[PDB]
RNA sequence: GGAUUUUUGGAGCAUCGACCUGGUAUUGCAGUACCUCCAGGAACGGUGC
């Protein structure tokens, strides 16, 4: 199965994005879609060496996330 | 089918356009014809190898894969397409 | 009329002439200038053309803004803590003001990002050795009243009031 | 449908893949490699065809100089880990 | 209703430095060609007056904050917790009077 | 969904991959996650190379920008629409 | 001047019911009975206008011990 | 300004008015945990402000003992009386009255049906102080803080239920060594404790558990804590036995002891501070730990559908007829008509007849057409 | 939805834009890359190696 559909089933769930270019958004996610198309509300980013930010809205790519960190209560049997 | 940003591009043809490459360099040259890959033909343009040295070439034509950027003129911000 | 947030966010922002973003507030006479953050630094430009501010004070923290036009008004005074809201200031429009006195542009020296200045149509050009005043003020000013520095000039603002 | 899903069965089980297959056979600890230097130790609880896993309490290494680089790592209970990023993964580590 | 307030204010804090009930500072004004309408307890301004004395009597206790200061309810939440546990007690305490009440009625 | 199309018009700011952002009106979008920026400014930070020497950032206004999905990184919105 | 609001009826009283029944102290002009369209029940109360404001007042003043299907009708001025 | 009299007399009603408040919170029944949260955050935000207003009215003292000779004098007073009511003599051409004198503390200190929250605590919100996995004082988040210590122990033999046994201790062994890293995770977990103590409970004194805390860490911690029957007495930061009290007293002003050691009084002490704060925490809110084990053993036990409920807990009809057609009527003052036949329902109604009976025309058929005022006079003083 | 243009990896030197001084011709109607040339100083900055 792909894992796609595992990470389009996830809503107000505080998450953490890594991006590729030394980029991390923490923040809840509130959209997912078939192209790993992460839509966050209220995030903070921290870039590679530089101040966290904070957004009210941000639209993350798919090709441009390179890991994502869970929260320890979300169970991967029912998502899967 | 076609993308609203490829139809815009493809819309911009005849207008002097300017393509970002990815090594830096900007080519600002008027649009011959465009694809939907991204590929944009231009002529008169203005490489600038990321150093400023703006040299004039004939007849470039740059692929979508190491387009960044492409900078339209403001005469095509009021299309119907883009509302 | 007071300026409020409610006046600026129902302002027309676009692009101005000079490729920057300008906000439009002309037409409003406001007699204080306060309430300006809700722009959340993305405009480079304000103008304030047909306004009653008496003294150009009361400006948040804004690094984004790089010229400010205060023209048709009757500033009197001049605020002293404008180099710590707008560092990164490098036009600045006083022209037709009420500037009599040579100390009011003593605070106008501590923008040190500023090139360009007018201070035409106002009672302080009239005195005698003005621009060699505003000269040895603010020598990072290039531009003053759309003309540019003279070494002279410079010259004979070192040489005076030693 | 049906005959699709077992020929992705059976290249999960005796293709590339299979070794990633014992990440979830014997629950065992696997060591991936990133594109950013940063090595992760730890069972894979989902995969996929594109390599994107899913990671559950992970160890997460990384060589970064202040002189002498010092292997600062953290710890996550649960992440998931695209397929793109991913260059070396090794079923049975060392340490 | 301003100015009516502003003088009712100041006619309750004349009145609460007086050393005796009829020799005031207000009974003498009456005299005195002033128009007062609000000395007299026919109006319905006199309720208001007289609770305004009475807070004007109670601001100049010796616990009130003139020769003395309060700790227990400035520097103990606890004693705050317990005295408004116990004006919602005797607020039930009515509560429960008046329904018997209501009930004697019924 | 439809989450891509509830910021159209409005001033958003995206994120490059070289570390660039270009701050418009992003007017159109397609599923290649491509936009078309009406009045873009984009705004790349220069290294101070120095010890007391501060970060700047030159920003540069272009217009009508076309930005492939290939170069942007992450979206976010700064602004309302004019 | 010349109208009295009359309340406290039943809702199967009837309009040609009501004006016999104020008939009684006086020629009424005109009565209206506001009724909801939608049910096609009455409301309880109504209006009935007479020819001067004095035949009003008298049919207001003699109306204060009707009792109708059990129910006192108030009359009052309007 | 009469800042004996009046700003005292309105601090006084303010207090009240809290106080007033706080009664009608504490009397009102409870449903939910995160909405008596949020009344003890508003109640504890009340009563501060309450303080702040009892302080504030307790220093306008010093010109009062000065103005009691002035104005308890019976020699003056209708003279200033009268300087004031001239003061006072303005124009009243401002015609609007306030009612918000005594109205508006009262509203202010209250809440709305829609939100049940205070005028001043109307941006306040609990989840910007408690995370989704706390429940608002339910339960204690401790993933953050068994990942740190899986890090710093550099080891993966240690599970949660294996954190939670070592973390229930107070007076035992402990895991790991003293002089270790292990206090600096220790320090941020009595700080986030701490946090969860205070957010926990708002309406309990903070500041005077914080001073109990500090004395009991003074008179008591400092001086042998744990006596015994080197057992005889243990110290915290040294680490090290004594035979009786009379050696401890003498070796407790030492060399070696006050600074001449890398767990010396001197900079160990902090450590020490957090140490007993953390044990301060954990045997005041053992019950919440406890709770917070019961629920991440329910976690645990349970499946994976388990785990997933409890973590998400029209014109033709207007243009056949003739409507939205403007007609004015200029007998009824020039009302507005949407239509000929409800025009023509509306002359023959009482509407139309109460505005001819002002004019003194009958209720006729003649005038059922007539729209004018002239026109009706003429048709009645023609007839 | 995984195989060359966009979404599961290639992973001190060269140049341009400015800052300040003198001579020099054009006084001209357009939506534009750019915009006369020479000489002197610079202790201004970006990009790749």
């Amino acid at each position: 199965m792909k894992l796609v559909r595992f990470l389009m089933k996830l809503s107000h769930e505080t998450v953490t994005i890594e991006l590729k270019n030394g980029t991390q958004v923490h923040g809840t996610i509130t959209g997912v879609d078939v192209s790993m198309n992460t839509h966050l509300k209220a995030v903070k980013m921290t870039l590679k060496n530089r101040e966290p930010v904070q957004l009210e809205t941000l639209s993350i790519r798919g090709n441009n996330i390179r890991y994502f960190i869970l929260p320890d209560s979300l169970p991967l049997d029912t998502l899967l | 089918s076609i993308g609203v940003p490829i139809k815009v591009l493809h819309e911009a043809e005849g207008h002097i356009v300017t393509c970002e490459t990815n090594t830096g360099e900007v080519y600002r040259g008027k649009l011959i014809e465009a694809e939907d890959n991204m590929n944009c033909q231009m002529s008169n343009i203005t490489v600038t190898y990321r150093d400023g040295r703006v040299a004039q070439l004939e007849q470039v034509y740059i692929r979508g894969s190491k387009i960044r950027f492409l900078i339209l003129p403001d005469m095509l911000k009021n299309a119907p397409m883009l509302k | 009329v007071k300026l409020t947030a409610e006046l600026i966010e129902q302002a027309a922002q676009y692009t101005n002439a000079v490729r920057d973003r300008e906000l439009d507030l002309r037409g409003y006479k406001i007699p204080v200038i306060e309430n300006l953050g809700a722009t959340l630094d993305q405009f480079d430009a304000i103008d304030f053309s047909d306004n009653e501010i008496r003294k150009l004070d009361g400006f948040p923290l804004l690094r984004r803004l790089k010229t400010l036009l205060v023209n048709n008004n009757r500033i009197c005074r001049i605020g002293e803590g404008l180099d710590q809201a707008l560092p990164c200031l490098t036009e600045l429009i006083l022209t037709n003001n009420s500037l009599v006195e040579l100390g009011d542009l003593d605070p106008l020296a501590s923008l040190k990002s500023l090139t360009y200045l007018s201070i035409l149509r106002n009672p302080v050009t009239n005195k005698k050795h003005y621009r060699l005043y505003v000269i040895y003020k603010v020598p990072q000013v290039r531009v003053l009243d759309f003309q540019k520095v003279k070494l002279k000039e410079r010259q004979e603002a070192e040489k005076m009031f030693k | 449908p049906e005959e699709l899903q077992k020929r992705e069965e059976e290249e999960f089980n005796t293709g590339p893949l299979s070794v990633l297959t014992q990440s979830v056979k014997n629950n065992t600890q696997v060591l991936i490699n990133c594109r950013n230097n940063k090595k992760l130790l730890g069972r894979v609880k989902a995969f996929d065809r594109h390599c994107n896993m899913v990671l559950e309490n992970v160890k997460e290494m990384w060589t970064e100089v202040p002189s002498k680089p010092v292997n600062k790592d953290r710890y996550i209970s649960k992440m998931f880990l695209r397929g793109d990023s991913v260059i070396v993964v090794l079923r049975n580590p060392l340490i | 209703s301003a100015f009516d307030l502003d003088v009712v204010k100041l006619t309750a804090q004349f009145v609460a430095r007086n050393g005796r009930q009829f020799l005031t500072q207000l009974m003498q004004k009456e005299q005195r060609n002033y128009q007062f309408d609000f000395l007299r307890p026919q109006h319905s301004l006199f309720n208001y007056f007289t609770k305004l004395v009475e807070q004007y009597t109670k601001i100049l206790i010796p616990p009130k904050g003139l020769f003395s200061k309060l700790k227990k309810e400035a520097e103990n939440p606890r004693e705050v917790l317990d005295q408004v546990c116990y004006r919602v007690e005797w607020a039930k305490f009515q509560e429960r009077e008046r329904k018997k009440e209501e009930e004697e009625k019924e | 969904s439809s989450k891509m199309l509830q910021h159209i018009d409005y001033r958003m700011r995206c994120i490059l991959q070289d570390g660039r952002i270009f701050i418009g009106t992003f007017k159109a979008f397609d599923k290649h996650m491509n936009l078309i920026l009406c009045d873009c400014d984009e705004f790349r930070k220069i290294k101070p190379k120095n010890s007391k020497q501060a970060e700047r950032e030159e920003k540069r206004v272009l217009g009508l920008v076309l930005l492939r999905g290939e170069n942007l990184v992450s979206m976010t919105v700064e602004g309302p629409p004019p | 001047d010349a109208t009295v609001y009359v309340g406290g009826l039943d809702e199967k009283v009837s309009e040609p019911l009501l004006w016999e029944l104020f008939l009684q102290a006086g020629p009424v002009v005109n009565t209206h009975m506001p009724k909801d369209r939608v049910t096609g029940q009455h409301q309880g109360y109504g209006f009935v206008e007479f020819l001067s404001e004095e035949d009003a007042d008298y049919a207001i003043k003699i109306m204060n011990m009707i009792k109708l299907y059990g129910k006192p009708i108030r009359v009052n001025k309007a | 300004m009469e800042t004996i009299l009046e700003q005292q007399r309105r601090y006084h009603e303010e207090k009240e008015r809290l106080m007033d408040v706080m009664a009608k919170e504490m009397l009102t029944k409870k449903s939910t945990l995160r909405d008596q949260i949020n009344s003890d955050h508003r109640t504890r935000a009340m009563q501060d402000r309450y303080m702040e207003v009892s302080g504030n009215l307790r220093d306008l003292y010093d010109d009062k003992d000065g103005l009691r000779k002035e104005e308890l004098n019976a020699i003056s007073g209708p003279n200033e009386f009268a300087e004031f009511y001239n003061r006072l003599k303005q124009i009243k051409e401002f015609h609007r009255k306030h009612p918000n004198e005594i109205c508006v503390p009262m509203s202010v200190e209250f809440e709305e049906l829609l939100k049940a929250r205070e005028n001043p605590s109307e941006e306040a919100q609990n989840l910007v102080e408690f995370t989704d996995e706390e429940g608002y004082g339910r339960y204690l988040d401790l993933h953050d803080c068994y990942l740190k210590y899986i890090n710093l122990k550099a080891s993966e033999k240690l599970d949660y239920i294996t954190y939670l046994s070592i973390f229930d201790q107070l007076f035992d062994i402990p895991k790991e060594r003293k002089n270790a890293e292990y206090k600096r995770y220790l320090e941020m977990l009595l700080e986030y404790l701490q946090d969860y103590t205070d957010r926990v409970k708002p309406l309990q004194d903070q500041n005077e558990l914080f001073g109990k805390i500090q004395a009991e860490f003074e008179k008591k911690w400092e001086n042998g804590t744990f006596p015994g029957w080197e057992e005889r007495a243990q110290r915290l930061f040294s680490t090290k036995g004594k035979s009786l009290e009379s050696l401890d007293t003498s070796l407790f002003a030492k060399n070696p002891k006050s600074k001449g050691t890398k767990r010396d009084t001197e900079r160990n002490k902090d450590i020490a501070f957090l140490e007993a704060q953390i044990y301060e925490y954990v045997e005041i809110l053992g019950e919440q730990r406890h709770l917070t084990h019961e629920n991440v053993q329910r976690k645990q036990a349970r499946t994976g559908e388990e785990r997933e409920e409890e973590e998400e807990e029209p014109y033709w009809l207007y243009k056949l007829h003739g409507l939205n057609i403007n007609y004015n009527c200029e007998i009824c003052g020039n009302y507005t008509y949407r239509g000929p036949k409800a025009f023509q329902r509306h002359f023959a109604e009482w509407r139309h007849a109460h505005g001819m009976r002002c004019l003194g025309i009958p209720n006729t058929a003649h005038f059922a057409n007539v729209t004018q005022i002239e026109d009706a006079v003429s048709l009645w003083a023609k007839l």
